[PDB]
């Protein structure tokens, strides 16, 4: 995850990822996360 | 790797088995089981050849428990201690073994330092005097007591040595000075305040201390004179001041008041202290508001 | 008057110590003594619906084929008789708590009795430490005398 | 007893087969604090909360060690010899340098004793609630916060085990040596 | 004013619940936890003597990490979710234990703590025993609320 | 695989390693002051900053060049890097708590490589001194995986046995190689078994070690000219077993010829009559004494 | 904790030479163990001793 | 049902700044107890530098002083009855406002 | 001066007494007494592992032919119910262990006490012989009178 | 008359506690502990 | 008589009371772990082997026993005689 940049982010600091088509067309929340000035390592098991 | 494990893991059976024909010499050569026919303990008397003249002769000579010389004695175990603690830091740190404790390599392992008991406080200052005596290069002890009655800076440093040897004698001759009323001839030869530093301990140097006139001018001269190198600003500071005296936050703040680090000064047993600086100039003026009450006080 | 601060010092050892026993009660071991004891007697509606479950599954006949049957007759009583030989020991257990419960109770009540002979022995020491003082008051005026 | 809280954490660190680790804390997820209960306050319970910060059990640990040695010290103490008054003084400074420094805490605060109203008035406090909600997503006659008082007590009670010890005194405080 | 009997009436209980999310660990007894298993239990009890050498402690946790094994080693059969719709209510599971004439468990998750794509911890109970006599046919076995 | 972490010895080195992730790349080059001690005449405390000069124009574009700075410090300060060898000050009014820089007036980095004091003037001095100019950039050819596997050393380099080279970061650095050729002829078999150590390397561009992770992969050899291990009981009472030319007493006949020995009482139990009785010799053999 | 021996003792406190230098070294070694003094050498941390 | 677990969660995000920022356990290293530095910065300024000063037990300034119990008291029992009532609270002691 | 000796040499006796069992608890008896309530509560996950097993085998029919069947089918319901019958036994051999272990350690807390009463009894003897040598002393100038 | 007032105190405490453990015997817990070893020996003609 | 005579141990012995860095030197030991791989398959600094102290005790045990006995004592050393 890239660290929080206000010109490209906005004025928040939250941010989520979503995984989509794996069982139907819809999304589906797999983290929620706050950013920060440092690089965030995310290892996530993926369906399929 | 693990060409290096199979050699140290045959180094530690090696070192088991060192341990182990040792013992088997040291246990078999024992006085108290030689005197004792009935066990039939039999002595080695062929490998006992090849260890008394490898050691001269260490597997005769046994001791009593209690001794320095033993393998068992507390000077056994401090050497075992000093073998392997001395190379815990670098040789080069500050916190090296012998760089702080340079008398631990140089003790004797004898009888006497073993038995004899003496005051741990007469240790320390025997240690404080070596290491004051070295740095200032002096000629002895006396030179270092000599030194210490008239140096200024430091904040219990002012002390006369043979002044506290002849005030003590005094509060114990007469304790409470009662021949301070009854000989009022004699009491009338010394000025009161040559007799404050009988009940209170003032060092002479410490009278030349109190009795300075302080004016402008000579603040700059007579500062490097009583407190050395140290910068005022820094000086001026409550957590500075509290190690530096030796106080306490109560304690100080009946001197400075009550202090922080935010920018905020507060009235303490109705005084203020104040350190505002100068705009446009930059120097440091200090203050003193002190208050009393009149017509009610709460 | 050295005679009295060593009676003093030890009928305070006394009322320090019966007095932290009285106000230290059932420790951590033996509150684990007494829930151990309330466990072993609450199995008793766990107990019973094993024996009625094993009662009737034995009322079912078991032998098929040329030759029928094989069901267990009494079952029932069985079962019924196992309940009140096993409450008999759950009576036994709970009478064994309350006992022991009680017990600790009236050992308790007896380190108040000793925390009160020492109070009251300090309480007395005190005032015998009052009355030599004024003894060595008239011996120092016997001593003006 | 030690064998067992050093199952937890090792401030001398962990050797497992001739090498120092990269580790103080045994338990991996106290290593990394990962919350494993995100309802902490449903009910009055101290260690839900622990729970939701995992961080107390750190502390919890390390009030333990600190038990450890001083009532060890306590036990070397009591036997009243040389080298066990020099043993329990041992145990004594290893408890004092877990601890680090007394904690020194400014003296002047913003504090400007307020009237019972002020502090109690409501504009102060959804002031301060509001306040909050804008960092989670004028107020100075709020209270201070507060040092642990039973962590104040083990510096309390060093100071004084070694008082006792410096000045040749028991550890209720009577003299050893003859009036 | 809910919580004024207990909590709120008196000084001495205000300070015990207000510092006790700041502090915790003044209140947290390693012994004695809100909600913990029947094995704990049986650990503390196993330890409960006064002579407790290193020879006992090894001996009570080998006899904790088998009471352990049995509960890590347990084969979730079948489920029933307690609510029609799969996003709201709780949904209880049962196990089976790796003994011949086995026992089976059973313990819920709660799908009111699905938070941002994974189940707090919240969730999950501990897995209750059932003492009953059960020998289903080809895990045919269903809870149901 | 092979991971690479930019962090360090929580004492003193970690402090510093925050201020490299926190503001900074991975191609960036540093100062590195690696001694660090408190002034006693300045000071008040035992806390200290923990400084890292930025350079100017690397892989972070940066017009000027920095000083980072961590304090322990809650209480708001300004942070002042006085240089008494360049007689310039590098200060920064109103820091930050904790990580905080002070910006370099004028891109002169090598008045840096010397003594600076940092002070706040309110408690806090600290004798800055030897600088260590470091670059952190890392190139795949340089990272290295040793194999000694009995005979010859093999080195593998990410260079050419990655497919995919992750992105630049001070956090992780994941190296996944390919399936890497071991020629495991030559190892040597000692009880059996043999080992294949794997070492795991990096270096950076200025010549310095990243550290390193040893392993080891046990190889074990099945033989298959020795005999099994087989179970013996002969007709005279006595088991064994037969380890390939050893022969290994499993039972004992001691307690069927105790019972004799048992009729009159103890006195005839615990004699040495007893302890003199014998047990059968193990299948076919004989008894030979050598001299 | 530097010196390795108490000088806030009071003078009614005796040991001996041994036994004080044994504690002088116990003091410097539990404050080498657990990361007080800094940079301790890791190979010798990892002896038997 | 919503305001209360907003409720809660103001109560443990001014926790875990006033827990982390304390110096017990800053001065104890090893206890690896990271200081927040990043929101702990906007605490802070928005409450004038809150965080940085504590108390030592005893004191009235704390948040468990029986002054803070005194507030929390008269901050609730004050709206008890009415504010035209004879039992109301400033009504019948005006001292204590 | 005879009669203050010999005082103080039975309080002598009586802190010799009480100290040496203060510092000698726990007996190599006791030991072995709290060792085998230690070891009789240890059978419960191996009867267990009997009941279980006796239980699965008797639910296979064991008569065959013309007349098939034989299984006891209340097994399992049998099996349960001796292991919960067994396990207030345990409950109670536990309770047995930590009651005797309890009361080993009062019993350490009485000796303390009556060993600082004779501690408290050979200081006051000893400042009563003192105060003896003081009114021996106040004769001897009578004498000289 | 202090040293035997605090002695009258004293013994007036014994009086009073052993007095009121006589005049208060057999309580509500011991009273339910010899119930219950009544109730499991009255299961003789039951069991039979 | 089954512990025979009290053992004569030498009083004069080869300890010249060392310096702790003499008694702590690595090449001493070093010396002392190569010679016994030597025996096994200048060093005077060495510790000397030492009695057993329990054993020690038998012998003064009842060389304390024995005095009791002779001069009409008890066993705590108390006197059996009228003063």
């Amino acid at each position: 995850i890239p660290p929080y940049n206000l010109s490209t982010h906005g004025d928040e600091r939250w941010f989520k990822l979503y995984i989509k088509h794996v069982v139907d067309n819809n999304s589906h929340i797999i983290y929620s996360g706050q950013l920060t000035d440092t690089n965030i390592n995310i290892t996530l098991f993926i369906p399929l | 790797w693990s060409e290096t494990h199979d050699l140290y893991h045959d180094a530690q059976q090696a070192q088991k088995d060192n341990r182990l024909y040792e013992a088997r010499i040291l246990k078999r050569a024992n006085p108290q089981l030689q005197n004792a026919v009935h066990l039939a303990i039999l002595a080695p008397n062929a490998e006992l050849i090849g260890y008394n003249n490898q050691f001269s002769g260490r597997a005769s000579q046994y001791v009593a428990p209690g001794t320095v010389s033993s393998m068992f004695s507390p000077a056994a175990y401090l050497t075992e201690l000093y073998r392997e603690a001395r190379n815990l830091h670098a040789s080069d740190s500050v916190y090296y073994l012998d760089t702080r404790r340079p008398d631990l390599k140089s003790m004797a392992l004898s009888q006497q330092n073993m038995d004899i008991e003496l005051s741990t406080l007469s240790l320390s200052n025997e240690l404080l005097l070596e290491s004051i005596k070295t740095e200032s290069k002096l000629e002895n002890y006396t030179k270092v007591m000599e030194m210490l009655s008239t140096f200024r800076p430091s904040g219990a440093t002012p002390y006369h040595d043979a002044y506290e040897n002849v005030r003590e004698v005094i509060q114990l001759q007469d304790p409470g000075l009662e021949q301070l009323n009854a000989s009022p001839a004699i009491a009338g030869l010394m000025h009161q305040a040559s007799l404050l530093g009988i009940n209170a301990s003032i060092s002479p140097e410490l009278f030349n201390i109190l009795t300075e006139e302080i004016t402008e001018g000579n603040a700059e001269e007579l500062y490097k004179k009583n407190f050395g190198n140290i910068e005022p600003a820094s000086l001026a500071m409550p957590e500075y001041l509290k190690r530096y005296y030796n106080l306490s936050d109560e304690e100080l703040s009946q001197f400075i008041g009550k202090a922080s680090n935010f920018g905020q000064q507060e009235y303490s047993n109705n005084q203020l202290i104040t350190p505002v600086v100068n705009s446009s100039d930059g120097t440091v003026k200090v203050y003193r508001i002190t208050r009393e009450y009149t017509t009610n006080a709460y | 008057k050295t005679v009295l601060e060593k009676s003093k010092a030890g009928a305070q050892s006394r009322f320090d110590s019966y007095g932290k026993l009285y106000d230290e009660n059932i420790n951590a071991g033996e509150n684990q003594a007494m829930t151990l004891r309330a466990s072993a007697a609450g199995l008793t509606t766990a107990v019973q619906a094993s024996r009625l479950a094993g009662a009737a599954a034995d009322l079912v006949p078991n032998i098929f084929g040329f030759a029928g049957g094989g069901s267990r007759w009494g079952a029932i009583a069985e079962a019924t008789g196992y309940v009140m030989e096993f409450s008999a020991n759950v009576m036994n257990t709970e009478a064994d708590k309350i006992s022991q419960s009680e017990t600790y109770r009236r050992r308790r009540q007896e380190w108040e009795i000793q925390r009160n002979n020492a109070e009251a022995e300090l309480k007395q020491i005190d005032a015998q430490l009052k009355s030599l003082a004024v003894r060595r008051e008239a011996a120092v005026l016997q001593k003006t005398s | 007893a030690n064998r067992w809280l050093k199952y937890v954490w090792s401030p001398s660190g962990y050797i497992v087969h001739g090498q120092i680790q990269n580790y103080q804390w045994n338990v991996r997820p106290l290593l990394e604090d990962t919350s494993w209960n995100s309802d902490p306050l449903d009910s009055v319970d101290p260690d839900a909360v622990a729970q939701h910060d995992p961080m107390h059990y750190k502390v919890s640990t390390f009030m333990r060690t600190l038990d450890l040695l001083i009532a060890r010290g306590d036990h070397a103490y009591r036997q009243l010899e040389r080298d066990t008054l020099n043993e329990a003084k041992m145990w004594y400074m290893q408890a004092l340098h877990l601890l680090g420094d007394k904690p020194y805490l400014p003296l002047s605060t913003t504090w400007s004793d307020p009237r019972l109203d002020r502090a109690a008035d409501i504009t102060t406090q959804n002031a301060h609630d509001s306040a909050i909600v804008a960092l989670r997503q004028t107020l100075t006659d709020l209270f201070l916060p507060q040092i642990n008082e039973v962590m104040m007590n083990y510096w309390q009670t060093l100071a004084q085990r070694v008082y006792n010890l410096r000045h040749n005194l028991s550890i209720d405080g009577q003299p050893l040596y003859l009036p | 004013f809910i919580d004024w009997d207990k909590y709120n009436k008196r000084y001495s209980t205000w300070a015990g619940v207000s510092q006790l999310v700041y502090y915790p660990e003044n209140y947290i007894d390693p012994t004695m936890r809100i909600g913990q298993t029947k094995m704990m239990d049986a650990l503390l009890q196993s330890v409960s003597q006064s002579q407790l050498n290193a020879d006992t402690v090894e001996d009570a946790f080998m006899s904790y990490l088998t009471s352990f094994e049995q509960v890590a080693n347990l084969k979730v059969i079948s489920a029933y979710h307690d609510n029609i719709n799969n996003d709201q209510g709780l949904t209880y599971f049962i196990g089976l234990s790796e003994t011949d004439a086995g026992e089976y468990y059973w313990r819920s998750v709660d799908h009111s703590k699905f938070n941002d794509g994974k189940f707090a911890a919240n969730a999950w109970s501990e897995w209750h025993k059932i003492d009953c006599p059960i020998n289903p046919y080809k895990s045919t076995i269903r809870p149901v609320i | 695989k092979l991971r690479i972490i930019h962090n360090g010895y929580e004492g003193q080195k970690r402090n510093q390693c925050n201020l490299m992730n926190k503001y900074g790349k991975l191609g960036d080059k540093f100062i590195v002051y690696t001694s660090l001690g408190v002034n006693p005449n300045n000071s008040s405390n035992k806390l200290m900053f923990y400084p890292v000069y930025q350079y100017s124009g690397n892989t972070s574009g940066l017009n000027q060049g920095r000083l980072l700075f961590h304090r322990d410090t809650t209480y708001p300060s300004k942070v002042e890097a006085w240089i008494p060898g360049a007689k310039r000050s590098l200060t920064n009014q109103n820091a930050a708590i904790g990580d905080d820089y002070a910006t370099d007036s004028l891109n002169k980095p090598d008045d840096l490589k010397q003594y600076i004091f940092m002070t706040d003037s309110k408690g806090t001095a600290t004798d800055v001194s030897g600088p260590v100019e470091i670059n952190t950039a890392i190139s795949p050819a340089k990272v290295q995986i040793i194999v000694k596997a009995g005979g010859k050393e093999q080195t593998f380099t990410a260079d050419k046995d990655v497919s995919i080279q992750p992105s630049p970061s001070f956090d992780e650095m994941n190296y996944q190689f390919n399936a890497l050729e071991i020629d495991g002829s030559g190892l040597n078999f000692i009880n059996n078994s043999a080992s294949i150590d794997v070492t795991f390397t990096a270096f950076a561009e200025d010549g310095r070690k990243l550290g390193y992770e040893s392993f080891s992969i046990p190889v074990t050899l099945k033989v298959s000219t020795d005999n099994a291990l087989t179970l013996h009981h002969n007709e005279n009472g006595a088991q064994y077993m037969q380890w390939q030319s050893y022969r290994t007493r499993l039972n004992t006949l001691f307690a069927r010829q105790l019972v004799a020995r048992a009729t009159t009482g103890i006195d005839t139990i615990l004699s040495m009559e007893t302890q003199n009785i014998q047990e059968p010799q193990l299948g076919k053999g004989f008894y030979a004494t050598f001299v | 904790q530097y010196l390795l021996i108490d000088n806030q003792v009071s003078a009614a406190i005796k040991t001996t030479r041994i036994a004080e230098a044994i504690a002088s070294i116990q003091l410097y070694v539990n404050r080498a163990l657990e990361n007080v003094e800094e940079n301790a050498n890791s190979g010798v941390i990892s002896r038997q001793f």
